[PDB]
């Protein structure tokens, strides 16, 4: 499993 | 069809009997609502799932679908997930001061927040002043903290002093409170806590690339990557600014800088669940962070001023009863000299 959070 | 559900926050019970069907964020709203809380941002309902791993309830799904341990009632902590920067800027309501107070008093007397002795007696003094009022030599009589734990455990087994001469080591400090508001006793409280190196962060185990075993610090300003040994100083800083993402693939937990030229950091974690857990502190976190950086919305300024109405009426409140108390105080000097 993967997710990215979007800081900038 | 009624389950029924017990929810704790720091010093309340509230039972409830909701649907099968009913959300986290319907039982959020009751809970929330029964107690005059408005600032909801900060925080969670906590629980225990099947194999006790303690567990934030998801606002957007069936509570009876996110594996709570089976009994009657169904128990829920009512913490607070997320800190302020500065509690004197954004802990707008009593309410609100309290539970973050209690919450984090708890977390000084087990020593899960790491506190100096000079100023643990300094916060038991806050809180002094805050259960029982102004000091008062007839009432307050040696030992009249006696019943009360006031310091950390480390505090008190790693200091020769004995449990009387801590007592009254904070007694002296209760003695420079008087005047001061139960409530604004709390903030001071609060004021030198948020500044303790350790107040705020959630810690994970994690390693290295290498395989050093290492703790993850994530806060209201970032992440933070501490030796296993030292948990008070970071070796390496990560705030939002210096951050471009952060990801997780299974065990691997990676974070991108912004500079784009510079390599990426990257961490395992002993399971996805650590993970998924860390990623969502950091969303709240962010979330906030960045809602903290905009002008109060119109409902907030609301809360400011229904806060400040309030606040108000209880201070009246205060001096017309201490005028009626005076008044009989009096009426005694005045029928004990017409004795004498």
């Amino acid at each position: 499993q993967k997710k990215k959070l979007v800081i900038n | 069809k009624t389950i029924s559900v017990r929810v704790t926050t720091m010093d309340a019970e509230l039972e409830f009997a909701i649907q099968p069907n009913t959300t986290g964020k319907q039982l959020f709203d009751q809970v929330v609502k029964t107690i005059g809380l408005r600032e909801v941002w900060f925080f969670g309902l906590q629980y225990q799932d099947t194999k006790g791993f303690s567990t934030w309830l998801k606002l957007n799904k069936k509570v009876t679908a996110q594996d709570v341990r089976k009994e009657s009632p169904l128990l829920f902590k009512f913490r607070a997930k997320f800190y302020p920067e500065d509690v004197s800027e954004e802990l707008i309501q009593d309410i609100t001061q309290r539970l973050f107070f209690l919450q984090v008093k708890e977390g000084i007397l087990n020593d899960d927040i790491y506190c100096p002795p000079e100023t643990a007696v300094l916060l038991a003094s806050y809180a002094v002043q805050s259960k029982y009022g102004d000091f008062n030599k007839e009432v307050h009589k040696s030992g009249y903290l006696a019943g009360d734990k006031l310091l950390p455990q480390r505090v008190l087994e790693q200091h020769k002093l004995n449990k009387d001469q801590w007592e009254e080591r904070i007694q002296v400090w209760h003695e420079e409170h008087r005047g001061m508001l139960r409530e604004d006793a709390v903030l001071e409280y609060l004021k030198i806590a948020q500044d303790l190196e350790m107040y705020g962060v959630n810690y994970f185990s994690i390693k290295n690339k290498k395989g050093s075993e290492l703790w993850l610090g994530v806060d209201a300003l970032g992440l933070n990557i501490y030796e296993q040994n030292d948990r008070l100083t970071p070796k390496i800083g990560f705030p939002w600014s210096e951050i471009r993402n952060i990801s997780f693939n299974d065990k691997k937990f990676v974070i991108k800088p912004i500079d784009k030229k510079a390599p990426d950091f990257v961490f395992y974690a002993p399971r996805l669940r650590i993970n998924k857990r860390i990623l969502a502190l950091c969303m709240g976190n962010h979330e906030l962070y960045m809602r903290r950086r905009k002008p109060d919305t119109i409902e907030v300024q609301q809360m400011k001023a229904q806060a400040r109405e309030e606040k108000h009426q209880k201070q009246m409140e205060r001096a017309m009863l201490e005028n009626e108390k005076k008044k009989r105080e009096m009426a005694e000097k005045e029928k004990e000299k017409i004795e004498r």
